[PDB]
C-alpha cells in the first residue's frame, strides 16, 4: 500500500520509486538516517509553532 | 476570524499582516521564507503604499517581538480579475530578511501531488488572520485562529452563486456560525500533518461571512507551487 499505508511512516513527503517508498523532507529539513524522519536544520524550521 | 480561538503565544508564526499608510492592517498574508510573502492579489488594490508587520498577535500596544518589512518587488499573478476572483495570489519579496524568533516562523510549501492525496485529504485545515469578528465590525486587535472542515467540492459549487474554479477550495461550515471574514484575506490557510504546517490556501472571499448554506473560498495553493517556486527566485 505504500505511501497509502499511514503515509509510508514519512514524517514528511512520501513518493514511490520502482514500486517502493521514498521519504522527503521541506527545505531547511534533512533526511534522518532511517531514511524516514525529518531533521530541522536550524532553531526556527518551517512549519513549527513556536513554543519555549 | 468570526468564531475560532485566540492565537496564543508562539501557535501562529507564519501570519504576516500588511499594513497601510496609517500602520492599519488591511489584509494577511503567510511567512514563506526569510525574504517571501505569500498573499492574495486582490489585497493589491487596498492600499497604494503598503509594508509587512511579522510577530504581532496585539495591534494595540508593542511588546517589542514585531518587525515591520518594507516591501521590494510585488509579483501579482497576471490572470488575477476581480470579475471572477480566480488566481487570486501575489507573492512579495521584502528588503530586509525577516528574523525568525517566537512568534515569527515561515509555515513550509509542499509538494504538489503529496499535498493534494495528503493534505488536501485531511478533514481539516486552519485559518487566521486580525480580520472582522462578525460581517459588521471592526479589525479584530487579537490575531484569532479556526480550525475549518475542508468542504466536498462539489457540494460547495452547489452552494456558491459564483462559480469555484479549480484554482480555489471550499473550507469551513454549512451552518456553524465561524468562518474567516473582512480582513482575513491574503492569510493563512494551512493543514497540520504530525505536528508540522503546511501552507495549503490563501484566503480569498466569500459571500457575507460564516452564513448558513455558504462557505469560505480559499486559493488552493497545489494549483501554483511552481508559480511560487518561480517568483522564489526571479
Ligand atoms: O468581499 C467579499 N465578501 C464579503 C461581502 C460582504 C461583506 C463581507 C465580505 S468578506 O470579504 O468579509 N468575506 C470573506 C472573505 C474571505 C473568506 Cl475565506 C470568507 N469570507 C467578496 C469578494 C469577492 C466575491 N466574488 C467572487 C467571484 C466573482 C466575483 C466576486 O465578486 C464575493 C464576495
Amino acid at each position: 500500500k505504500l505511501c497509502s499505508l499511514d503515509n509510508g511512516d514519512c514524517d514528511q513527503f512520501c513518493h514511490e520509486e520502482q514500486n517502493s517508498v521514498v521519504c522527503s523532507c521541506a527545505r531547511g529539513y534533512t533526511l534522518a538516517d532511517n531514511g524516514k524522519a525529518c531533521i530541522p536544520t536550524g532553531p526556527y524550521p518551517c512549519g513549527k509553532q513556536t513554543l519555549e | 476570524i468570526v468564531g475560532g480561538q485566540e492565537c496564543k503565544d508562539g501557535e501562529c508564526p507564519w501570519q504576516a499582516l500588511l499594513i497601510n499608510e496609517e500602520n492599519e492592517g488591511f489584509c494577511g498574508g503567510t511567512i514563506l521564507s526569510e525574504f517571501y510573502i505569500l498573499t492574495a492579489a486582490h489585497c493589491l488594490y487596498q492600499a497604494k503604499r503598503f509594508k509587512v508587520r511579522v510577530g504581532d498577535r496585539n495591534t494595540e500596544q508593542e511588546e517589542g517581538g514585531e518587525a515591520v518589512h518594507e516591501v521590494e518587488v510585488v509579483i501579482k499573478h497576471n490572470r488575477f480579475t476581480k470579475e471572477t476572483y480566480d488566481f487570486d495570489i501575489a507573492v512579495l519579496r521584502l528588503k530586509t530578511p525577516i528574523t525568525f524568533r517566537m512568534n515569527v516562523a515561515p509555515a513550509c510549501l509542499p509538494e504538489r501531488d503529496w499535498a493534494e492525496s495528503t493534505l488536501m485529504t485531511q478533514k481539516t485545515g486552519i485559518v487566521s488572520g486580525f480580520g472582522r469578528t462578525h460581517e459588521k465590525g471592526r479589525q479584530s486587535t487579537r490575531l484569532k485562529m479556526l480550525e475549518v472542515p475542508y468542504v466536498d467540492r462539489n457540494s460547495c459549487k452547489l452552494s456558491s452563486s459564483f462559480i469555484i474554479t479549480q484554482n480555489m477550495f471550499c473550507a469551513g461550515y454549512d451552518t456553524k456560525q465561524e468562518d474567516a471574514c473582512q480582513g482575513d484575506s491574503g492569510g493563512p490557510h494551512v493543514t497540520r500533518f504530525k505536528d508540522t504546517y503546511f501552507v495549503t490556501g490563501i484566503v480569498s472571499w466569500g459571500e457575507g461571512c460564516a452564513r448558513k448554506g455558504k462557505y469560505g473560498i480559499y486559493t488552493k495553493v497545489t494549483a501554483f507551487l511552481k508559480w511560487i517556486d518561480r517568483s522564489m527566485k526571479t
